[PDB]
RNA sequence: GGACAUGGGUUAGUCGAUCCUAAGAGAUAGGGAAGCUCCGUAUGAAAGUUGCACGAUUUUUCGUGCCUAUCGAAAGGGAAUCCGGUUAAUAUUCCGGAACCAGAAGGUGGAAUCACGGCAACGUAAAUGAAGUUGGAGACGUCGGCGGGAGCCCUGGGAAGAGUUCUCUUUUCUUUUUAACAAACCACACCCUGAAAUCGGUUUAUCCGGAGCUAGGGUAUGGUGUUUGGAAGAGUUCAGCGGCUGAAUCCGGUGCGCUCUCGACGGCCCUUGAAAAUCCAACGGAAG
């Protein structure tokens, strides 16, 4: 492959016979980030898109409602902005009434 | 190459049918080094005294091909 | 002091996040256990489905089914509503040692859905019985 | 210790919370006292030869203890000569069970 | 002689192509043109490879509901392999050893009766999820400084051999290996207590703080490092013997060093920085 190009990120390695080689290694995987606020989510570790087959369910998702798309502190807000419109549609429905 | 650290399944995993061979190794350390080859994986277990080692040699079964030092 | 017993208010932090309530006691004034405003508060995890007279009776005691979720949980984690609901069966039974001896957590919660079905059943609390949306 | 990390065995016959577990210091015998009254006596017999794997059977199923607020047996005690038993109830009781 | 003659020589599930899309090209629908042909690319197309589901079978003549091209990259995106040995000529391909990925069914053991714990961030061997609705990875400019690691370079000893050596020179030169992979452990973002300026913490470079500081306790992300396995049985270097047998293959110290990569910042942007294939997750509650 001549031209090297960014896909040829070779580290260079001493083998048993007393040689150094050169290893490609792949890009580092990217934790998945929260869809709300952008910032990436906690408990899920980075490996690559393929590579997230093989993790068990539990280990890819966070035990909450929303969890593993939706931050906490956007699942905290977006339940809190819930609440307070629901009342506000109550408190109207009932003025209106 | 999962490191084995346990006697009894080293005992289990050898009479379980995926054992095809097994290789004793005696280095300068005076420890026993059970080598034992499955379908994927080859098992190892590191031993420090020689006559629970001599033990093992008996209690593994006879159909198993154990070879000595390479 | 917006914080009673009895009164409905929802979970906004945790596994059972967006969950209704009810505030079975207050423990406001701090405990070695839960050094902040804790509460023990019993809630529903699987909200009772539609009822439909054609389905059968064991099909619609199924749906009607409710699993609840008793646990403490910070003041600033609940979040406090206008609504209220108060039970015979759910004043007394909160205790330490409830929640100390696991055989008793195991007791209060079916000793709480036994009263969650027979409150579905009279028809009452049918908002806090609801699931909410979020 | 020498067969898995995962437990050798798995035992579900309680019909609630297993509070203690004892093992007899000398004899090949342990205990089992849950809240649900009843406790579960077994024998385990360990043999130091590699082949020899442990026998576990049971040997009896003591009952007839009090549960009160759904609290049964609370604690069990071997005895450090013989097979007797101390068990603890809810209720103050304290059984022998030679 | 790269000439002539005669034979030999290129071995892959893991390397590339194959797959995806880019600017564009391009057939189809239609419309031109006497015409060789041209325009046209979701356009006034009935544009669905078995579009999908439902049903004791419906006057044994099918009803109801839902959703609505292809080419173009051997430098972009992407499942997976290392070491040692081996040829007259071929090696990540062959030999020996050791792994990995994808898909496929049953079987065995374990797990729940649609699992628990933690205030929380979240954790665990498991812990069903139709239609329908979303979210994420892929997937994204450039520059500067700092931090981390690896290799290379420098060098102190240790060992080995070869030197030089009237003398001096514990001296001169050369070498001193651990792969993929698999195991256990090893640190900036967030949570809990907390309410702060007498401002504190702090960068090489002053950044943040009642939109909750310092401090204490946690949680996750592990770049890495530790201990192994692999693994000495291999390789290398010295000694020998006649393939075999001995030994060693060690302990450091390091730097604005060079090379490569990762992390945490700080700017400049402006035109705020490809697409798709592919994979994952959430809401949802059909069914049992």
């Amino acid at each position: 492959l001549a031209y090297n190009t960014r896909s040829n990120r070779t580290r260079i390695i001493k083998t048993p016979g007393n040689n150094i080689r050169y290893l490609h290694i792949k890009k580092l995987g990217t934790i998945p980030r929260c869809g709300d606020t952008g910032v990436p989510l906690q408990g899920i570790p980075a490996l690559r898109p393929r590579e997230f087959a093989r993790l068990s369910h539990n280990k890819k998702t966070v035990q909450r409602a929303y969890g593993g798309c939706l931050s906490a502190n956007a699942v905290k807000d977006r339940i809190v902005r819930a609440f307070l419109i629901e009342e506000q549609k109550i408190v109207k429905q009932k003025l209106k009434q | 190459p999962r490191q084995i650290s346990d006697i009894k399944q080293f005992l289990e995993i050898a009479r379980r049918k995926d054992a095809t061979s097994a290789r004793i190794k005696k280095n300068t350390n005076k420890d026993v080094k059970f080598k034992l080859r499955c379908s994927k994986y080859l098992y190892t277990l590191v031993v420090a005294d020689a006559k629970k080692a001599e033990k093992l040699r008996q209690s593994l079964p006879p159909d198993l091909t154990v070879t000595e030092v390479g | 002091k917006i914080l009673k017993p009895g009164k409905v208010a929802l979970i906004t932090r945790g596994r059972f996040a967006g969950k209704k309530v009810v505030i079975l006691q207050a423990i406001d004034q701090g405990s070695k256990s839960h050094p902040f405003g804790h509460a023990v508060v019993a809630g529903v995890e699987r909200y009772p489905l539609k009822v439909t007279k054609s389905m059968g009776a064991k099909r619609i005691a199924r749906r009607s089914r409710v699993k609840p979720f008793i646990k403490v949980v910070n003041y600033n984690h609940l979040m406090p509503t206008r609504y209220a609901l108060e039970l015979d069966n759910l004043k007394g039974l909160i205790t330490a040692d409830t929640f100390k001896e696991p055989t008793q957590r195991s007791a209060a919660r079916k000793t709480v859905k036994k009263t969650f079905e027979e409150k579905y059943q009279s028809g009452k609390s049918a908002w806090f019985f609801t699931p909410l949306r979020f | 210790l020498d067969f898995s990390s995962k437990p050798y065995k798995n035992l579900r016959y309680h019909s609630r919370a297993l509070r203690d577990v004892s093992y007899h210091p000398s004899l090949p015998l342990f205990c089992s006292g849950s809240d649900d009254g009843d406790v579960q006596v077994f024998h385990g017999r360990v043999y130091s030869d590699l082949l020899a794997n442990p026998l576990i059977v049971p040997l009896k199923i003591l009952r007839n203890h009090k549960v009160v607020d759904n609290v049964g047996v609370l604690s069990t005690c071997w005895h450090p000569k013989e097979a007797w038993l101390f068990s603890a109830g809810a209720g103050g009781e304290i059984r022998m069970w030679t």
